[PDB]
RNA sequence: CUGAAACUCAAAGGAAUUGACGGGGGCCCGCACAAGCGGUGGAGCAUGUGGUUUAAUUCGAAGCAACGCGAAGAACCUUACCAGGCCUUGACAUGCUAGGGAACCCGGGUGAAAGCCUGGGGUGCCCCGCGAGGGGAGCCCUAGCACAGGUGCUGCAUGGCCGUCGUCAGCUCGUGCCGUGAGGUGUUGGGUUAAGUCCCGCAACGAGCGCAACCCCCGCCGUUAGUUGCCAGCGGUUCGGCCGGGCACUCUAACGGGACUGCCCGCGAAAGCGGGAGGAAGGAGGGGACGACGUCUGGUCAGCAUGGCCCUUACGGCCUGGGCGACACACGUGCUACAAUGCCCACUACAAAGCGAUGCCACCCGGCAACGGGGAGCUAAUCGCAAAAAGGUGGGCCCAGUUCGGAUUGGGGUCUGCAACCCGACCCCAUGAAGCCGGAAUCGCUAGUAAUCGCGGAUCAGCCAUGCCGCGGUGAAUAC
RNA sequence: GCGGGGUGGAGCAGCCUGGUAGCUCGUCGGGCUCAUAACCCGAAGGUCGUCGGUUCAAAUCCGGCCCCCGCAACCA
């Protein structure tokens, strides 16, 4: 995984985003193109609309679900089955 | 398409490379490229004197270019004169010592690489190909030679349906290594398209 | 995708991950030999003519 | 074995080393 | 028996020529069959493909001769596809008009980046230059015109390059002769060979492209050369060719020699065939390089070249993200296995070819480990990669879905990289699936081969390499 | 009015004697072939016309309704 000697990682212009929002209190919506984000405690309870390549996709962050990336709550292939 | 490169195959027996120099990993390329784009500035514009070799030397951070041709006049110049301004042009380039020749060419006829060129131009001309081809390989027998062939390929007199023909007379063994083989080729463009050119000089064996 | 590529190869990065070799020759993205700077296409054609030094047929 | 990276003769497969294979 | 027409076709035919084909013949050959040995087809997985799915799953490849193929390195890049945000002489070449100042480096606002807006700072020359000031033009910027640009279509308009039948023994030409002519002749015929190989014969006589030879690797010997390589002898030896000393030997790498049916017996008109000797080598010594005229309207406009057709605020271009990695399924090439001629641990041997200055990294230390911090040597016959592995000695397992097999997943870490969600490799704890030798069918190999074992290299930040190109270790069975 | 019948896609077994659905072709997936057929190897699909009843259990026995085949319908 990410080298745990170095960093944990958000791009830097959106979690900007997220702290300044925490100072006037949350919460717009947060169109992102940052899936190699990582979900970061400052993020929970926003709204944010992940680029899945085709969409802003809404994904309200929970307690729960932190240490992943952004990416995995955006899915990239539509899938419905064969025949 | 099968047949071997027939220069390429000679390499370290009947004919030497024209680039003759050393260089360790790290400069090959660089010095290369270099024989790359000098190459190409002289026969465009040496292309007109009629270019046969371009052959390069290199010791440390300076060149000889020994260039062989069939007219040496329209490379040296009024007096010295284009030969000079190629110099110019070259150092430009090379952003160190130019040193350019030029060398006699005793017979374009027995020079493989301008045989074919000059067939690529009468046939830029509109110039019935077929009885060119003989032409290319009757100078060439004239002026002594052991062995002559002589290739076009594509849409001959603008046909819809390409067609390869050529001609040949002597010996030409492709097979055999100790046997000299001059082999040149020259590329025709046209209103219609273009044709290739190649044409085999067997000098004689050593 | 041709000549904005050759072109947008040898200019340097917005990282340096993106480097990739382009054949000096003919501009082919794959099969570029470090050595020669050159596609295994231009290689062989370069080579037969016998403009690449030192270089020959192996033959074992 | 070959394939068992937990072995001797299976990182010498991979051709990488370990507790399993010590260099 | 006598015997029409309407309608309808652009021919129906005769002989002979060259081909191709024959469940015709003859004579031969190729791991073609047979004789054997190991597989594939089942299984789990790696990879390519068809389908389907998808916003997009870019494109080509299509029976032998498409399918680990272009791709000798898809996270961004590559990248040609799709979504969204953008640029208009334009990411790029060669020209002119005029404006700034030339040039170049540093930061700023904004935005995902691109971009759009911005704040800095000084031009040579040669010149009237103690002076406002002026341009030429090395160059960047700016409003235009040329023109750029297109992996957009056409391999059925093309050059080049390649596959292919086929390393098969063939394909022709000049002249003469024959036939009205296509064409035949030679090239057929006897024999021989790996071969249109050589011999003998002949209205044929020669010539050419092919075969073979000339070139490389290997097997024996020699000359030359002796460090970083080698150590037979002697002497020192901290016990390591480590020092003296030497090039003898191994080697390294250039130049030669040697093999030619040359000698013997014999069968033969001959070319050759069976045998014998000498010799490291024997009848092409083993392997390689090398592929005739042509065939496949074969393959590649996507490596490049190129006619033409097509687009121009876009079929061009810049970016951020995603896709090329999808998954009811089908097929191709593979990897690892189902075990005892085996699995596992400890100790212990013997290769080769390569590769390496932000490269290989001895050695020391932290770590179960991947790795991490130290740090020496080496532009490398010196130093490193480096342990080769199957093997040998010893010990354990004891016929079990197992101490076989290592997929699937859970948890935890290292590294490369701006960044490993989609979508990398590696290490560790735990999980321990299918699979008990594979249906119809089907592949490879004739000897240092098959089978089995490890090592390297190209691409390359890392890597999905079990692929490819090589290298040595061990080393068969069988051909009536 | 009397007798017989309806079972994968087609055509027939199994019902009498209750428990267990079979045969040929066809369909689908693989193989041989350049390719197709044939041929070879595997594999899917009938909940038995319906509704009711008997039974522990019904394709099977009994009733209802439905559709089909055959025969009868004469003195008038
Ligand atoms: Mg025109
Ligand atoms: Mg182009
Ligand atoms: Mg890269
Ligand atoms: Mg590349
Ligand atoms: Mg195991
Ligand atoms: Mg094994
Ligand atoms: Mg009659
Ligand atoms: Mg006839
Ligand atoms: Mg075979
Ligand atoms: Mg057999
Ligand atoms: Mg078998
Ligand atoms: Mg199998
Ligand atoms: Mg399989
Ligand atoms: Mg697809
Ligand atoms: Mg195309
Ligand atoms: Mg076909
Ligand atoms: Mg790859
Ligand atoms: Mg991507
Ligand atoms: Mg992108
Ligand atoms: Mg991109
Ligand atoms: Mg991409
Ligand atoms: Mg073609
Ligand atoms: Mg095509
Ligand atoms: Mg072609
Ligand atoms: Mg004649
Ligand atoms: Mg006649
Ligand atoms: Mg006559
Ligand atoms: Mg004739
Ligand atoms: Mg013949
Ligand atoms: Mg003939
Ligand atoms: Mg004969
Ligand atoms: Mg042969
Ligand atoms: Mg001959
Ligand atoms: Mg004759
Ligand atoms: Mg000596
Ligand atoms: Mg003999
Ligand atoms: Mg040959
Ligand atoms: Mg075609
Ligand atoms: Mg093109
Ligand atoms: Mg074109
Ligand atoms: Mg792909
Ligand atoms: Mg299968
Ligand atoms: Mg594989
Ligand atoms: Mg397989
Ligand atoms: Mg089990
Ligand atoms: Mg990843
Ligand atoms: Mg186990
Ligand atoms: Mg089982
Ligand atoms: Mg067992
Ligand atoms: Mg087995
Ligand atoms: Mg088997
Ligand atoms: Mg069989
Ligand atoms: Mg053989
Ligand atoms: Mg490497
Ligand atoms: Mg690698
Ligand atoms: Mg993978
Ligand atoms: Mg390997
Ligand atoms: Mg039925
Ligand atoms: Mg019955
Ligand atoms: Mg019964
Ligand atoms: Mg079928
Ligand atoms: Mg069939
Ligand atoms: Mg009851
Ligand atoms: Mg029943
Ligand atoms: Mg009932
Ligand atoms: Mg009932
Ligand atoms: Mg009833
Ligand atoms: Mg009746
Ligand atoms: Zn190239």
């Amino acid at each position: 995984p990410r080298s745990l000697k170095k960093g944990v990682f958000v791009d830097d212009h959106l979690l900007e985003k997220v702290l300044e929002l925490n100072a006037k209190g949350e919460k717009r919506l947060i169109k992102t193109w940052s899936r190699r984000s990582t979900i970061v405690p400052e993020m929970v309870g926003h709204t944010i609309a992940v680029y899945n390549g085709k969409q802003h996709v809404p994904v309200y962050i929970t307690e729960n679900m932190v240490g992943h990336k952004l990416g995995e709550f955006a899915p990239t292939r539509t899938y419905r089955g064969h025949g | 398409g099968n047949k071997i490169h027939p220069i390429g195959f000679r390499l370290g027996i009947t004919r030497d490379w024209e680039s003759r120099w050393y260089a360790g990993k790290k400069q090959y390329r660089h010095l290369l490229l270099e024989d790359q784009r000098i190459r190409g500035l002289l026969e465009k514009e040496l292309y007109s004197a009629g270019l046969a070799r371009v052959d390069i030397e290199r010791a440390a951070d300076n060149v000889a270019v020994t260039v062989h041709v069939a007219k040496p006049g329209v490379v040296i110049g009024r007096g010295g004169e284009r030969i000079r301004v190629l110099r110019e042009e070259l150092a430009k380039l090379t952003g160190k010592n130019v040193a350019l020749n030029v060398q006699e060419v005793q017979n374009p006829n027995l020079s493989a690489p301008l045989v074919a060129q000059r067939v690529a131009e009468q046939i830029e001309r509109r110039f019935a190909v077929r009885r060119a081809i003989k032409q290319a390989v009757q100078r060439v027998m004239e002026s002594g030679a052991k062995g002559a062939k002589v290739i076009v390929s594509g849409r001959i007199g603008g046909a819809e349906q390409a067609r390869t023909e050529w001609a040949a007379q002597g010996r030409v063994p492709l097979h055999t290594l100790r046997a000299n083989i001059d082999y040149g080729f020259a590329l025709a463009r046209t209103t219609y398209g273009v044709l290739g050119v190649k044409a085999y000089i067997f000098l004689g064996e050593v | 995708a041709r000549k904005a590529l050759i072109e947008k190869a040898k200019r340097t990065p917005k990282f340096k991950v993106r480097a990739y070799t382009r054949c000096v020759r003919c501009g082919r993205a794959r099969s570029v030999y470090r050595f020669f700077g050159l596609c295994r296409i231009c290689l062989r054609e370069l080579a037969h003519k016998g403009q690449l030094p030192g270089v020959r047929k192996a033959s074992w | 074995g070959k394939g068992d990276r937990r072995t001797r003769r299976g990182k010498i497969w991979r051709g990488t080393y370990g507790k399993y294979r010590p260099r």
